[PDB]
């Protein structure tokens, strides 16, 4: 393959590690799932625009809309966690445990 | 040089990756995500994605992540810690920019790499079409299609989008 | 009096003057006393390159005639 | 060449932001039965010059910032933007021809929003921080009606392509078919550059407001560079989308005179309307949005994409 | 080429203009004052108005076609698709309206 | 005064778009030719 | 798929994007038109366990097509083995490719 | 070109801009700051 | 009727917004099933081309597809420069 | 089956609600006086708001 | 048949430069000097062209 789709695939890589690496905010995990979903935007965006696939044009508008919207869904469930605990550190999230 | 420029803002890329992945303070997170969606634009924009590459910056930069930052501001930080103040993060930090630094040397002089897929080093211009002279946007005729052709997809992606206002309402309301 | 007002306006007005002038004439300046070239699409494009080729001199805004029929 | 094109830009923005704070303090001087600036130069004429020497030796403010980072990252984000949204503008030739200048200036505008929470950020108050966030709110409210009303012109334009406004314009001004569009239009630009009667950063309910509150902050000349270069630059924008101006291609300094204005006129609307209202509630600024425009904004938007259809006078692409 | 020397230039004059604005002062060597994470507490409210924001936004980049779209001969079925897109995005504001979610009472 | 304006611009794209297709068989026979003319002074080169 | 709704109801939801060389706006083709377009009837019809032998030819050719992976290394040989021979001062560009 | 002279235009320009563009902070704490008031009011108009 | 009269009465004095609104909306969704002039935008919209007209292979039998662009056969645009 | 590194584990409530007690302090306290001192000047009030 | 629509360019323009060069030179000079090559700016010119084209031609 091309060269640009070494370094787009890594950058998938690279944000996939860090939201499966979690610290201690929630929200900074949160980045790295929007993370993922830009560099897929890019590769899909890349593969379409250079093949002309036409109709495939809009895909990555789609994705784009569906991964926000997901993404305004995780925003309001930290929210939430914020407001029970007042901070969105994961350690918290452990009453399931038992 | 230009005649990389696609290859270099995929490097920023990667490195702004790198950037939020070590997952500093949420604030410089955000500054991280930012700065990478503006290379990837950029990176479109070089392939013929004028529509494509400016939704990103209304949507996602504009949209998107003004209401991370927001929301971070009120739910999640106030200040910050240094960036690279932390020994995991700034670990994390050197860890990435050295593996993404050892794929560009061997790419460039080798001219290829490989890694569970093969690339090649010549330059991401080599694979380019070479027969252009329509009067119009081959993807803005692609994405205006979506109201005639794609029928199906506006309705799906409508009720989604209204869907997500109910739940949001109803996962915030708290009783 | 009001029109104590205008001087300021005036160099308001002659500021805001300034960009669109400036870019009109530079532009047939480099143009040959011509209107920039507009090229949004790839044909507009295309027909710049051939007149490029066209032209001898590797300026797409020097117009070959009739003089270069035969 | 394009150097020089970039600079005879730059500066005569800088200019024209610097003599409007004169303007501005005439015209409502006047509107309110006095003078305004005219002892520092002959009818104030060195006034902008004065103020400008002053703020930057001035000494910079106490207390020290929450982010050094952020703290700089805002007022270069703010003025980079700022000049940036003019490099599309066709007056007549634009400097940067767009294809889709249009969503051009509305993906950058959309980023001026960091530039306020970021300096909330570095402010190191909390108070300071929930006055940012309500101006944030602000904006991106407004942003909507813009963005759709921008929509429901550009179907009667046909493209994304500033210029191609000057064509659709070659009859009749936009502002007789879309009167209803430009005076929400017209009030989204006032709220979306914060200018009364939606100016509430500088309003009495901030809790940052009190006089004896400080948090880190400015360097106060640059953001206020900033925003009247916006203000200057929507007034134009304004004069282009529904006051468009005829261009002769062999006299294009016509179009310029008539374009200017236009967009100072527009601009001098901006300070008429600052001597005229008082302020709104920041929860009433917000019903006028949610409650109001937006309802009409997304009718007006049905029509005008049903309108070219059923009349036949969808216009061309290119 | 050019677009990219307009966003260098103008950025890197304002960055200029900000470090000068940063170290003018240091000339006049004013003499030394010695004289002075979670929730905000954040409203719900102020949380919600940016979702719903967001969710308009995301709406609004499926219309931005419309002036393309409107170029196609199947205009009978573009336009009822488009006027489906807008009418959501009301059926949106009516629920929220109707919902007291553009209330600011507590 | 929109509707007049806009059936007008449409008729004027048609009579540019007409132009480019009166063009267009030129244009292509030229491609074709400078094409095929790069590829064999590749092939040339590709000997050596 | 696993409902197969539309072929039974005879109405088309997605079919229209799925591959490249169906119908598009303005006739746009896509770069590899002509070797979908092949693969596609070549496989048609016979499955895809006799497809992957049968259509084989086909398929590497689409697929090289697609990625240019072969292309790349033909283009990389010449590129490497020219200046090989530059350095050793055994080669000079022609006027043409100055 | 002495550096007194330097330093004395120096000097005049920056008391210029400094006195030119005096932004008070009234604190207004009783009657006297009506009469303040009446400073900028339209007769006197101290923003001029 | 005149209930019917009596609430559109009501909302025009409480909430004149809503009524522009919802009759804008109304007019949108309406007009473009009854006017007569929707016929040609969809004509106008097909007459426009974008791509080369590719010609034909003259078999010997097509009499209505036209040798010259400018023999009387073809579609025509007649309506057009009227319209 | 008991183990050591289950030891601290108990039971989840009844009704599955752990009760409310890390963090609920919504309530600002805002030292107020006006924008500009020019009129006022001498007013501190001291309010409690709630959003 | 590329070559045949070069021969067939060439002796079209030799026409043009042998009865109507001077109203065909005006008319493409107007065309030339918009940025976007208009038509719609050159009606008076096109009638000059147009008008020798058909008495001569
Ligand atoms: C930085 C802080 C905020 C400022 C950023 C400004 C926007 C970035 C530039 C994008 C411009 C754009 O999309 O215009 C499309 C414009 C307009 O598109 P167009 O289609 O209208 O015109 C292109 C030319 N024709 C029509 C003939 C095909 O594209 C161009 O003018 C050409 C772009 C050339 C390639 C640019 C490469 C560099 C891209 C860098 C992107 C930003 C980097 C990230 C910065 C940090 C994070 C923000
Ligand atoms: C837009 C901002 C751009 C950047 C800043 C401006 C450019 C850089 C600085 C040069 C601008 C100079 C502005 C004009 C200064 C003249 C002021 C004036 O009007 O004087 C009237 C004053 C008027 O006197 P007055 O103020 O006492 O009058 C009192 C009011 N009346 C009269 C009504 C009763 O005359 C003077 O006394 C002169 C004062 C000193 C002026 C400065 C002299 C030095 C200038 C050269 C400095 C060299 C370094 C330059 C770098
Ligand atoms: C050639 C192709 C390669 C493709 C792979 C590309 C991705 C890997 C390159 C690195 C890119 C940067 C990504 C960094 C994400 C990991 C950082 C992180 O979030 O780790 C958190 C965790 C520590 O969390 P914390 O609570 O703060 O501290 C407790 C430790 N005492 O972390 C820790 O406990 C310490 C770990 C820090 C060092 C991170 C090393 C990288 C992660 C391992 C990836 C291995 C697989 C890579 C292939
Ligand atoms: C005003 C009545 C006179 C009409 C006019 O403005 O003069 C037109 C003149 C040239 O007309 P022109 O616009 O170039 O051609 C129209 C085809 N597009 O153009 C000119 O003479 C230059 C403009 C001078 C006249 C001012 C017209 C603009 C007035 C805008 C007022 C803004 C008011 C804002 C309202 C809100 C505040 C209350
Ligand atoms: C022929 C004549 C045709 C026109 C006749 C129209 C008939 C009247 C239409 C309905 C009028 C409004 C009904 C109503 O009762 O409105 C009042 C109420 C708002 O009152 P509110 O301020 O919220 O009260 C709170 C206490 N202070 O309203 C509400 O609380 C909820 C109202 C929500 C409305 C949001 C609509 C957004 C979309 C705008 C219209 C765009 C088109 C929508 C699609 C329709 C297509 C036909
Ligand atoms: C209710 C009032 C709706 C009236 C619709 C009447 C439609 C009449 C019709 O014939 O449909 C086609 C229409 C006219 O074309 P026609 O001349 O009939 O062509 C005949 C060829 N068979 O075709 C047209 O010219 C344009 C059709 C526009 C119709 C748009 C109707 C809105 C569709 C979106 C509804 C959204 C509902 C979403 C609600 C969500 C609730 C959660
Ligand atoms: C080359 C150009 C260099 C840049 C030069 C910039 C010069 C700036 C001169 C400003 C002149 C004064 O202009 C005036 O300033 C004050 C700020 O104190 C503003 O005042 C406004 O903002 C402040 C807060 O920021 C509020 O407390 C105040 O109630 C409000 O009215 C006025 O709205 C403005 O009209």
């Amino acid at each position: 393959m091309s060269m640009v789709y070494m370094n787009i695939m890594m950058a998938f890589t690279v944000s996939l590690v860090g939201l499966l690496m979690y610290r201690s905010h929630l929200m900074s995990s949160l980045l790295c799932l929007e993370g993922m979903m830009l560099s897929l935007f890019v590769m899909a965006a890349l593969t379409i625009l250079n093949s002309h696939f036409t109709l495939a044009s809009m895909m990555p508008i789609i994705l784009l809309v569906f991964a926000a919207c997901e993404a305004a869904l995780g925003l309001s469930l930290l929210v939430m966690v914020s407001n029970t605990y007042g901070t969105d550190y994961v350690q918290n999230l452990n009453l399931l445990q038992c | 040089m230009m005649l990389y420029i696609v290859f270099i803002l995929s490097v920023i890329f990667v490195m702004g990756f790198v950037g939020f992945s070590s997952k500093p303070s949420p604030i410089y997170g955000g500054l991280g995500l930012i700065v990478s969606g503006g290379v990837g634009c950029g990176i479109v924009l070089n392939f013929g994605g004028s529509f494509l590459g400016l939704m990103v910056f209304l949507i996602y930069l504009g949209g998107m992540m003004v209401v991370f930052g927001y929301t971070t501001a009120m739910a999640t930080e106030q200040y910050p810690e240094i960036w690279l103040s932390n020994k995991a993060v700034l670990g994390a930090f050197v860890t990435g920019l050295l593996m993404e630094f050892f794929m560009v040397y061997y790419v460039l002089k080798d001219k290829e790499v490989e890694v569970v897929f093969e690339f090649n080093g010549l330059g991401d211009w080599v694979i380019y079409d070479t027969g252009d002279s329509g009067f119009f946007s081959e993807e803005a005729m692609g994405i205006a299609a979506l109201y005639s052709y794609g029928t199906w997809l506006v309705i799906v992606t409508g009720w989604s989008l209204l869907i997500g206002v109910v739940v949001i309402m109803e996962i915030t309301r708290g009783n | 009096m009001w029109f104590e007002v205008l001087p300021g306006i005036a160099v308001m007005g002659v500021c805001l003057f300034i960009p669109g002038m400036a870019t009109a004439r530079i532009h047939r300046f480099s143009n040959g006393g011509k209107e920039k070239r507009v090229a949004h699409y790839p044909y507009q494009w295309y027909l710049m390159e051939r007149d490029r080729r066209v032209s001898g001199v590797n300026r797409s805004y020097v117009s070959k005639g009739l003089e270069n029929i035969d | 060449m394009f150097m020089i094109n970039i600079l005879m830009l730059i500066i005569p923005i800088l200019l024209a932001v610097a003599f409007l704070t004169l303007v501005e303090r005439k015209v409502l001087g006047y509107m309110q039965l006095r003078k305004g600036p005219n002892v520092v130069g002959p009818y104030g004429l060195l006034q902008p010059i004065a103020d400008a020497i002053k703020l930057f030796i001035k000494e910079p403010l106490r207390p020290a910032t929450s982010s050094a980072s952020m703290f700089i990252l805002a007022p270069i984000m703010a003025l980079g933007l700022a000049l940036t949204m003019w490099i599309p503008l066709p007056m007549p030739y634009p400097l940067i021809n767009m294809n889709l200048g249009v969503l051009f200036m509305l993906a950058m505008s959309s980023l001026a929003v960091y530039s306020i929470l970021w300096s909330g950020w570095a402010s190191n108050s909390k108070y300071a921080l929930i006055g940012a966030l309500r101006a944030v709110a602000q904006t991106i409210s407004y942003e909507v009606t813009l963005a759709i009303i921008l929509l429901s012109v550009l179907l009667m334009s046909g493209s994304f392509t500033l210029s191609t406004l000057i064509t659709t314009q070659e009859q009749m001004w936009l502002i007789l078919p879309a009167w209803p569009l430009a005076m929400m239009w017209f009030i989204s630009t006032l709220a979306e550059t914060n200018r009364a009667p939606f100016d509430l950063t500088e309003g009495e309910s901030e809790l940052v407001s009190g006089f004896n509150v400080e948090y880190a902050a400015g360097p106060f000349a640059l953001f206020f560079m900033a925003e009247y270069a916006n203000i200057i630059m929507m007034n134009i924008f304004t004069a282009i989308l529904f006051l468009g101006t005829s261009h002769n291609p062999h006299m294009p300094e016509l179009y310029t005179i008539n374009f200017t204005i236009k967009s100072l006129l527009l601009t001098m609307s901006f300070l008429w309307i600052r001597a005229s209202y008082p302020r709104f509630r920041y929860d009433q600024l917000m019903h006028l949005l949610w409650k109001n425009f937006l309802p009409l904004t997304l009718a007006l938007c049905m029509w005008h994409v049903s309108l070219p259809i059923l009349t036949s006078g969808i216009p061309p692409q290119t | 080429m050019n677009l990219m020397l307009a966003l260098l230039t103008n950025f890197t004059l304002a960055t200029l203009l900000v470090i000068i604005a940063f170290w003018l002062p240091q000339l006049n060597v004013y003499s030394e004052k010695t004289s002075p994470s979670a929730r905000l507490p954040f409203s719900m409210k102020f949380f919600l108005v940016a979702i719903t924001f967001l969710l308009f936004d995301l709406e609004i980049a499926l219309l931005l076609p419309l002036p393309w779209a409107s170029q196609t001969a199947n205009l009978n079925t573009m336009l009822t698709m488009a006027l489906f897109l807008i009418i959501l995005l009301a059926v949106s504001l009516a629920y929220e309206w109707t919902q007291k979610g553009l209330e600011w009472t507590e | 005064s929109m509707m007049k304006w806009n059936r007008e611009r449409r008729r004027l794209q048609i009579e540019d778009f007409e132009a480019r297709i009166a063009l267009m068989p030129l244009l292509q026979a030229e491609k074709d030719r400078r094409v095929l003319q790069m590829l064999r002074e590749n092939l040339e080169e590709e000997a050596t | 798929p696993f409902f197969d709704v539309q072929k039974r109801l005879g109405v088309d939801l997605d079919r229209w994007m799925t591959i490249q060389s169906a119908e598009q706006p303005h006739k746009i083709p896509s770069r590899c038109h002509a070797f979908e377009k092949e693969w596609i009837e070549c496989a048609h019809g016979i499955g895809s366990i006799r497809a992957e032998k049968e259509c084989k030819i086909e398929f590497e050719d689409f697929r090289e097509c697609l990625l240019r992976q072969k292309t790349m290394k033909r283009l990389h040989a010449i590129r490497r083995q020219r200046e090989k021979l530059i350095k050793e001062g055994k080669y000079t560009p022609p006027p043409h490719h100055s | 070109s002495r550096g007194e002279y330097v330093v004395a235009k120096l000097d005049d320009l920056i008391n210029w801009a400094r006195r030119s563009s005096l932004w008070p902070m009234t604190f207004g704490l009783a009657c006297c700051a009506v009469e303040m008031m009446h400073m900028a009011a339209p007769r006197y108009d101290m923003d001029r | 009727a005149e209930r019917v009269a009596a609430f559109l009465k009501n909302v025009w004095a409480k909430e004149p917004v809503l009524v522009a609104s919802f009759a804008i909306a109304g007019l949108a969704v309406i007009l473009p099933t009854l006017s007569p002039y929707t016929k040609y935008s969809l004509m106008i919209n097909r007459a426009t081309p974008y791509n080369y007209p590719v010609p034909l292979r003259d078999d010997g039998n097509m009499p209505d597809v036209p040798s010259h662009p400018q023999d009387p056969q073809g579609p025509s645009l007649e309506w057009l420069k009227r319209l | 089956y008991p183990t050591k590194e289950t030891a601290h584990w108990k039971p989840p409530p009844w009704n599955d609600v752990d009760p409310p007690k890390d963090t609920l302090v919504s309530n600002l306290t805002l030292n107020f006086g006006p924008q500009h001192p020019a009129a006022h000047g001498v007013l501190r009030l001291v309010m409690e708001l709630s959003g | 048949e590329g070559k045949l629509v070069n021969q067939c360019a060439l002796e079209f323009f030799r026409q043009i430069k042998r009865h109507c060069a001077e109203p065909f030179t005006e008319y493409w000079t107007c065309i030339d000097y918009s940025g976007l090559q208009l038509f719609r700016r050159c009606r008076k010119q096109q009638a000059q062209f147009d008008e020798c084209v058909l008495d001569k031609l």
